[PDB]
């Protein structure tokens, strides 16, 4: 795989949202993939529902958190609307999937990337943008503002984000919390050292949808 | 699994 992937630049990534006062960054996660994957698939970008994740995905908690893989789950053996006809609330409501007409698109399945594996990951990406996890309760997170991210921070993962490209030092993640956070909304977080957990904890649960 | 800023 080569030394740098960026899907942004092959215009696979939509703008940086943000969740607001409300845990769905799993949902977020999700739907980035799902952006990506139909991108590559299809030769169009579009933006997907988080929203619909939110409030139809019950085995995750709603604005209290949740798993992206059960979301993607949920577009593989369900499916997922547009984000304009099933628009960010910021808050858990009913279903409305039914009442929206038919879905947007489909995705054929979801897989795991093998985890603690630095290359596994990268391969990952460098096939489609991926669904990870990191530690971002470290007010060294919260408080980045731009360059190669090492920490400080442990391996208790507790925020779901995705990674969509990558370089020599860095893996680079699209995050949910606005375009003020970090670089312009993105984070290049170290890698390559000796860490099979990855800096904040990143190798730990990493999933990605299938399609076609 | 998975936090707000």
């Amino acid at each position: 795989i080569p030394e740098y992937v960026d899907w942004r630049q092959k215009g696979a990534v939509t703008p940086v949202k943000n969740q607001g006062s409300c845990g769905s960054c799993w949902a977020f996660s999700a739907v980035v993939t799902i952006e990506g994957i139909i991108k590559i698939r299809t030769g169009n970008l579009n933006q997907y529902s988080e929203q619909e994740l939110l409030d139809c995905d019950r085995r995750s908690y709603g604005c209290n958190g949740g798993y992206p893989w059960s979301a993607l789950q949920l577009v593989a053996q369900y499916g997922i609307h547009y984000r304009n006809t099933y628009p960010y609330e910021g808050v858990q409501r009913y279903c409305r999937s039914r009442e929206k007409g038919p879905y947007a698109a489909k995705t054929d399945g979801v897989r795991q990337v093998q985890p603690y594996n630095e290359g596994a990951l990268l391969y990952s990406i460098a096939n489609q943008p991926v669904s990870v996890v990191l530690e971002a309760a470290g007010k060294d997170f919260q408080l980045y503002r731009g360059g190669i991210f090492v920490g400080p921070c442990g391996n208790k993962v507790d925020h779901a984000v995705a990674a969509v490209g990558y370089g020599p030092n860095y893996i680079l993640i699209k995050n949910s919390w606005g375009t003020g956070w970090g670089e312009n909304g993105y984070i290049r977080i170290k890698r390559g050292t000796g860490n099979s957990y990855g800096v904040c904890g990143l190798y730990t649960s990493s999933f990605y949808p299938v399609k076609n | 699994g998975g936090l707000s800023l």
